[PDB]
């Protein structure tokens, strides 16, 4: 892996339950990728062109807690499994890839960067298999080309007997 | 309930 990543936690359970109910987040936002949580799930959002994108099966139609109260989705597409909120200011916006590289890198919730071989518009194989438990909570995270540009957003693991051999992703064109 | 930002990944 060429690209590197680290994470910073910003809230714990209590602030989270309360921030969900107020919809008001005063924390400073930073980073390309936001770690997100709702009552029942945990997932990621990738910032691209000033929009925070994530999976619909995680966010559904919910607002995002922001510094002025709840942020309404700017984009909701149930069939592509894709939603986007205007990025809070502070988020570092990435830029869509284009170059057509097929050496790809998935950023996970634990800030690991793993090598993916692009196989189709919305599919990739992992060069080494991983438990699927290791991928849980990373839906919405970025698939990057070697230059650090975004080709897509992770949607679903292709797996058997709890091991993931490939990933389904939403191509940056859909965005 | 709103979705909440509980952390962030810093890319480099
Ligand atoms: C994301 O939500 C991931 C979590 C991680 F990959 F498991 N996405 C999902 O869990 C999706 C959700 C559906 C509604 C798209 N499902 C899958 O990842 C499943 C694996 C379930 C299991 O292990 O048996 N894969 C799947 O459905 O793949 C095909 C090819 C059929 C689309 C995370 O949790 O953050």
């Amino acid at each position: 892996a060429p690209i590197t990543a680290y994470s910073q936690q910003t809230r714990g359970l209590l602030g989270c339950i309360i921030t969900s109910l107020t919809g008001r987040d005063k924390n400073q936002v930073d980073g390309e990728v936001q770690v997100l949580s709702t009552a029942t799930q945990s997932f990621l959002a990738t910032c691209v062109n000033g929009v925070c994108w994530t999976v619909y099966h995680g966010a559904g139609s919910k607002t995002l807690a922001g510094p002025k109260g709840p942020i309404t989705q700017m984009y909701t597409n149930v069939d592509q499994d894709l939603v986007g909120w205007p990025a809070p200011p502070g988020a570092r916006s990435m830029t869509p890839c284009t170059c057509g590289s097929s050496d790809l890198y998935l950023v996970t919730r634990h800030a690991d960067v793993i090598p993916v071989r692009r196989r189709g518009d919305s599919r990739g194989s992992l060069l080494s298999p991983r438990p699927v438990s290791y991928l849980k909570g990373s839906s919405g995270g970025p698939l990057l080309c070697p230059s650090g540009h975004v080709v897509g957003i992770f949607r679903a693991a292709v797996c058997t007997r709890g091991v993931a051999k490939a990933v389904d992703f939403i191509p940056v064109e859909s965005m | 309930g709103s979705v909440v930002i509980v952390g962030r990944i810093i890319l480099s």
